[PDB]
RNA sequence: UAAUUGCGAUAACGAACGAGACCUUAACCUACUAAAUAGUGGUGCUAGCAUUUGCUGGUUAUCCACUUCUUAGAGGGACUAUCGGUUUCAAGCCGAUGGAAGUUUGAGGCAAUAACAGGUCUGUGAUGCCCUUAGACGUUCUGGGCCGCACGCGCGCUACACUGACGGAGCCAGCGAGUCUAACCUUGGCCGAGAGGUCUUGGUAAUCUUGUGAAACUCCGUCGUGCUGGGGAUAGAGCAUUGUAAUUAUUGCUCUUCAACGAGGAAUUCCUAGUAAGCGCAAGUCAUCAGCUUGCGUUGAUUACGUCCCUGCCCUUUGUACACACC
């Protein structure tokens, strides 16, 4: 999942994006479920600028 | 002005329907002390007796009471429609009465005991002491006395 | 419905005579 | 309800759709209406046209 | 006063002194003095009003509450205890009815009678709560001039509502009764009794 | 036909998302992205966006 | 009780008393007299014809009466 | 009742554990020199008239 | 309360630096000034930048200011 | 110079009007008229054992004066209040259906109102007469 | 008829009140009824206020007819005294004088309640969890 | 400072996320553009009432006019402005003037990092493992049950009445919804005391239902403080409506029945201004049913302009043998 998500980042970053984020949550390896976050660049989470800019 | 006096023509606490009427209140709200007489069934009877509705019980006459008796136990006669009567289409009889006086619960015990022998579920509830119109007895009416 | 209304047993005054168990008030874990 | 199932403090959302209607009245024949209405068009908009009177 | 007339009747009982002096329901605000200058500036007779209604902005500010035509400060204290909540149309009638009885028994200006009845029933010094962790002890203070107006109006209005509860008398009657019994303190006033029930207990603890 | 404009615009958006979801099922491997709907008073225009527009 | 009729001791007790009050209303007549207050309503309307009780204000609920002048 | 009035000079603290009492020092309305600090219940501002009983008192802090 | 954030201050601080002679003690003119020499995405944001930079002005016309 | 009914106090207007219709005696008020509550949500029959029907119907014509054409349901809603549901909340319940209608059916026999264009009921020329007439009669009753 | 005119309005809560101000013999009538027949009637002097402040005389050369929409019994009454008082500013704004105008705005403000100034207050919305805007539901705990 | 919000102090310097900005709504515009699905002036065809004329109603296409109210695109407007007082005469707060607007303008939307074995497998053809899979735990059909009542508790509705009830009379909103291979919102007419029935109809909707003629409230009158005509539980009897089907009363109507409740112990909840509370209406569910909810407006206050005492959260100091972190 790391070498999967990591590649998705650099792609999007090499795609001319101001920033990217990947959230992988689940059963990843074994037994207990845990979340893994992958983000690079710059991105804003807050106001209406979320509507017009971030695409999720 | 209603301010008239008279003298000794006034009598309070008279009996009606083998029950005893209040001395002074507006006659519609007076006769209602008899079970089987509501705030209206007295209002419509008093009108048909040509009695002043804004007179008081101790007033009127001795005979005006005896006419109020007639309209009460003969309600279908005096233009009072059937739907103003509690007894409409009385079971087996089919006739529209108005059960009055101390005769009210005697007729009530009658239909009660009637469907007690029918042994319908609605009646069994009465025998058990429960609610009949009912709905949820779960949280309600507890410490019923 | 015969034994139902013939039942002495089941009633209101019947249940109203004996009193409530201790289980009405109990909870947690 | 915000919440699927029943749990939590009771939290709702107000979802809004907004319809804006506006109309124009013109006098113009077959060589105008048929030509001007077909070419001027937008997705996300719904045009309509009226027979005379009724 | 050159009583002119125009395309509408503007009847005469109305058409009179409105341009001379500003009357109450019908009463004046001249010849009414505040009993003692403490609660002056905190009791407002000095900008007259016709009938007691306003668009209240009064609650926006701390002391803007003092700028109200106290009759209206009194009126609002009437609409409460449940079923009266929000109703000022039954309130102004309850005040106007009250004043007519006030100007029956004691004459004067019923608004100067309220001014008298208020200034009397505002407690001068008060008792407070101080600690010790359950051991109740009271260090006497002196309650603010503004609070005297607020506290008097309550006790007067609450005293009349209470005595008028299961009694046949009107709210207006008990309002005037309490107000006149407070014109000079008659000790029958509910607001008078509870007033000494503060001031007396004050000095006893200090 | 001829229903309220309140009801008409509702019925389109559902009909949009019904297809938008449907196209996201069959076309997933094909690199699907999003869809558009343009109603001309001739036919109806359903325009697809996709990464591999060849296999589509 | 409160004597909801008129006894002619009433009427005579009434008329030689009532104008003394400089405030009379629905409640007053049940207080200083023994009357029933529905008669106080019919009294004030009968006592209205002569200025024995002269009006001040009137409402379905309250109305004010001061001494005859 | 001897009483007296007092004009307000300045606001200082709000004492009491719940913070329901304000502190002020007051010119006597008679002697515009003399000033004694007092505690009050309701809200107070500069230039308003307090009716004191004990003309000395002055006890400062409360809990 | 009425405290102005840093984007405002850090702008108004840098406006007076390079624009001082062309800036005034009138807000409403400096408002119109802000739309010319500067670019501000929303109207309301501009008024605050003008409103502080005139407040920053009236102190710099009252004396030397530190920042 | 001149009067209308809009220059007249609403309640005291009907009084002079209603009793004048009770003086006139020609209405044909319905045969029941003592057994009805006027509203599904009114607990007791109207208190007036004399004509409330002249009282009511006069107000009907009064209201009819202002607006254009008003029907039975508009009137049964116009005459209405809250109905006590007992131990439940209050919902507003419209008046009796056979009253306001049968009122209007006895309001044409006086020539006061005529069945109207666009449906409903509108005042005629004669009703306008008696309306504006008793108006001044109660306007100049200041004596 | 032959008249020029000016028309203004006033608002209290959801009530809007429109007054037509033109020449005439001085008829003041709201909803086709005399100003004396507004029947909250305990508020009668509230709608009479805009007249008596400036004087009863100056309504002779001017005419006003009024109609009210929206609100409730009390909210409309506050709007008409705003409809009349702001109808008087205009007849003296255009048809006579500014010095004879400022002697209203200065005379109206000294008594101002509603009158020539608008009411800034509106209702505010309900949030979930309570029957009111601010108020919440009662809560249990244990 | 509402804010790690700023000012200052400064081995720190300069920026990013979150806050703020931003966005939605409610407030202002006699300035921009308009309008028969908005109104308003005017012109004609017509009544009443008084006649110098006036004043109030009626008539969409009878003709022409205006955009103030109404609608929404464009913008403008506030920035805490001006002034005063305090404080590093700093960020700031405080005061009055003006201002539609001066508690971030009121109310919201969205909302970092990280946490919980919180809830959800009974929203899902989202799901892993196990279970059952043909006399099934699939599915369907008939009936019952989920509502069953000695009782314990939580959200509530109705009340104890005279600042009321009742009976009449006065006629005032706003957010809304409404019928295709169809039966939705129902003005108007008639029949029925009522609930209703029927004949009509306008509208796919700023047109028509709808000015939703709503409720509280206002006014006149009736009752007279008496568990009273407050109160409406319970129960009887009859009439309608939904619906294959209403018995274990679906809902409504009418008559009679007329209970406890006379202001609620120790405890405890919600709330600072068009807010509390009172009051209804619309929509959600809905064939039928609201004592529920989401919103709406109506009537309109008491009291604060505070503190850290009770109850919690927040930082910093501090201590640890804890780190699966005081389960
Ligand atoms: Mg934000
Ligand atoms: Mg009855
Ligand atoms: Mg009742
Ligand atoms: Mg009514
Ligand atoms: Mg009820
Ligand atoms: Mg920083
Ligand atoms: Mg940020
Ligand atoms: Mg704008
Ligand atoms: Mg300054
Ligand atoms: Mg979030
Ligand atoms: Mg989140
Ligand atoms: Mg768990
Ligand atoms: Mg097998
Ligand atoms: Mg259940
Ligand atoms: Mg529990
Ligand atoms: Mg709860
Ligand atoms: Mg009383
Ligand atoms: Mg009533
Ligand atoms: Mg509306
Ligand atoms: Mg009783
Ligand atoms: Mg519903
Ligand atoms: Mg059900
Ligand atoms: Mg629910
Ligand atoms: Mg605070
Ligand atoms: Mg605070
Ligand atoms: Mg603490
Ligand atoms: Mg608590
Ligand atoms: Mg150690």
């Amino acid at each position: 999942i790391r070498r999967a998500a990591y590649g998705v980042v650099r792609y999007v970053m090499e795609s001319g994006a101001k920033g990217c984020e990947v959230v992988v949550s689940g059963k990843l390896r074994a037994a207990r479920a845990k979340a893994m976050k992958f983000a690079d660049g710059f991105l804003i989470h807050s106001g209406q600028p979320v509507n017009d800019f971030i695409d999720t | 002005s209603l301010v008239v006096q008279e003298q000794g023509s006034f009598q309070h606490i008279l009996r009606l329907l083998n029950t005893n009427v209040d001395g002074n209140i507006k006659i519609v709200y007076a006769l209602t002390t008899i079970k089987g007489v509501g705030r209206r069934y007295s209002n419509l009877v008093c009108k048909k007796a040509d009695v002043d509705l804004h007179k008081r019980a101790g007033e009127l006459t001795q005979e005006e009471l005896e006419r109020i008796v007639q309209i009460m136990q003969n309600p279908t006669h005096y233009k009072i429609p059937a739907w103003f009567l509690n007894r409409q289409n009385d079971i087996t009889d089919g006739k529209d009465y108005h059960t009055l006086a101390n005769n009210v619960e005697s007729k009530l015990r009658d239909d009660l005991e009637r469907l007690k022998k029918i042994r319908a579920h609605r009646g069994i509830r009465h025998f058990w002491g429960l609610r009949v119109r009912g709905q949820h007895t779960k949280t309600t009416g507890r410490r019923r006395a | 419905n015969e034994g139902a209304i013939r039942d002495k047993t089941a009633g209101r005054r019947n249940n109203r005579s004996k009193d409530v168990t201790d289980s009405a008030t109990t909870k947690k874990s | 309800r915000k919440t699927p199932n029943g749990e939590g403090s009771k939290t709702w959302e107000t979802y809004e759709m907004r319809i804006h209607k506006r109309y124009i009245d013109l006098e113009a024949p077959v060589q105008i209406v048929k030509r001007i209405t077909q070419i001027t068009i937008e997705p996300g908009v719904d045009v309509e046209v009226v027979v005379a009177s009724n | 006063f050159t009583p002119v007339v125009l395309a509408t009747p503007i009847p005469e009982e109305v058409q009179q002194a409105q341009t001379e002096i500003k009357l109450f329901n019908k009463w004046s605000f001249e010849e009414v003095e505040v009993k003692d200058a403490s609660l002056v500036d905190y009791v407002q007779v000095r900008q007259p009003i016709f009938v007691a209604h306003t668009a209240g902005r009064y609650a926006n500010k701390r002391f803007r509450k003092a700028q109200c035509p106290i009759i209206e400060r009194l009126t609002n204290s009437l609409m409460m205890n449940g079923r009266n909540n929000g109703k000022k149309l039954k309130a102004v009638r309850i005040i106007k009815h009250t004043l007519d009885i006030i100007n029956v028994l004691t004459d004067q200006n019923p608004i100067q009678v309220v001014v008298d009845a208020i200034t009397n029933t505002g407690p001068r010094e008060d008792t407070t709560r101080v600690g010790g962790g359950g051991a109740a002890r009271r260090q006497a203070v002196d309650v603010s001039p503004l609070r005297r107006v607020n506290q008097a109006i309550a006790l007067l209005t609450i005293g009349a509502r209470e005595a008028a509860f299961r009694n046949i008398k009107t709210i207006a009657e008990t309002l005037a009764e309490e107000l006149i019994n407070a014109a000079k303190g008659s000790s029958t006033s509910y607001a008078i009794k509870k007033k000494d029930e503060l001031e007396r207990v004050a000095k006893s603890n200090r | 036909a001829l229903i309220s404009k309140k009801r008409k615009l509702v019925a389109d958006g559902v009909f949009y998302a019904e297809l938008n979801e449907f196209f996201t099922r069959e076309l997933a491997e094909e690199g699907y992205s999003g869809v558009e709907v343009r109603v001309t008073p001739t036919k109806t225009e359903v325009i697809i966006r996709a990464t591999r527009t060849q296999d589509v | 009780q409160h004597a909801v009729i008129l006894d002619q001791e009433k009427y005579d007790r009434i008329l030689k008393e009532v104008p003394t009050y400089r405030y009379v209303s629905v409640s007053v007549l049940v207080d200083r007299l023994k009357i029933g207050g529905s008669l106080a309503r019919i009294a004030l309307r009968h006592l209205e014809k002569e200025g024995i009780i002269k009006p001040i204000s009137k409402h379905s609920k309250q109305a004010i009466y001061t001494r005859a002048t | 009742t001897p009483v007296t009035l007092a004009k307000v000079i300045k606001v200082l603290g709000r004492t009491g554990s719940r913070g329901g009492v304000t502190q002020v020092r007051v010119e006597f309305l008679e002697d515009t020199s003399r000033t004694i600090v007092r505690n009050v219940k309701g809200p107070v501002r500069e230039n308003d008239i307090l009716v004191l009983m004990e003309s000395e008192r002055e006890a400062r802090r409360l809990r | 309360g009425r405290v102005r954030t840093k984007t405002v201050k850090r702008a108004s601080k840098a406006l007076i630096e390079r624009y001082y002679p062309k800036l005034t003690l009138d807000f409403q003119t400096n408002k119109r000034l802000c739309d010319e020499i500067a670019t501000i995405q929303s109207k309301r944001l501009r008024n605050k930048i003008a409103g502080y930079t005139t407040h920053l002005m009236k102190r710099i016309q009252k004396g030397p200011v530190r920042g | 110079p001149g009067v209308s009914v809009r220059d007249v106090a609403a309640q005291d207007f009907i009084n002079a009007y209603a009793s004048f219709l009770q003086r006139q005696g020609k209405l044909e008020v319905p045969g029941y008229v003592d057994i009805v509550k006027t509203s599904s949500g009114n607990e007791m029959p109207p208190q007036d054992a004399e004509g409330w029907f002249y009282k009511r119907a006069a107000s009907v014509a009064r209201h009819i004066y202002m607006r254009k054409q008003v029907g039975v349901g508009k009137l049964n809603k116009l005459y209405g209040g809250a109905k006590s549901r007992g131990v439940r909340p209050y919902k507003h319940i419209d008046a009796s259906g056979s009253i306001n209608r049968k009122v209007l059916q006895a309001l044409e026999k006086i020539g006061i109102v005529e069945i109207s264009p666009k449906g409903g009921r509108r005042i005629s020329e004669n009703g306008q007469r008696d309306l504006d007439r008793i108006a001044a009669q109660t306007l100049e009753e200041d004596e | 008829s032959a008249v020029p005119s000016v028309q203004t309005f006033g608002k209290k809560k959801s009530a809007t009140a429109v007054a037509h101000v033109k020449a005439g013999k001085g008829l003041i009538k709201v909803n086709g009824s005399p100003i004396t027949l507004v029947e909250p009637e305990i508020l009668r002097f509230k709608v009479y206020e805009p007249l008596l402040l400036v004087g009863l005389d100056k309504f002779s050369n001017i005419d006003i007819r009024v109609r009210v929409t929206g609100g409730g019994h009390v909210s409309q009454v506050y709007a008409i005294r705003q409809a009349i008082a702001k109808g008087l500013v205009a007849y003296h704004q255009k048809y006579v004088d500014e010095q004879s105008k400022n002697e209203l705005k200065k005379a109206f403000t000294s008594y101002d309640r509603t009158l020539l100034i608008a009411d800034s207050r509106r209702p505010e919305p309900k949030k979930f969890g309570g029957k009111g805007a601010r108020s919440r539901f009662q809560k249990s705990y244990r």
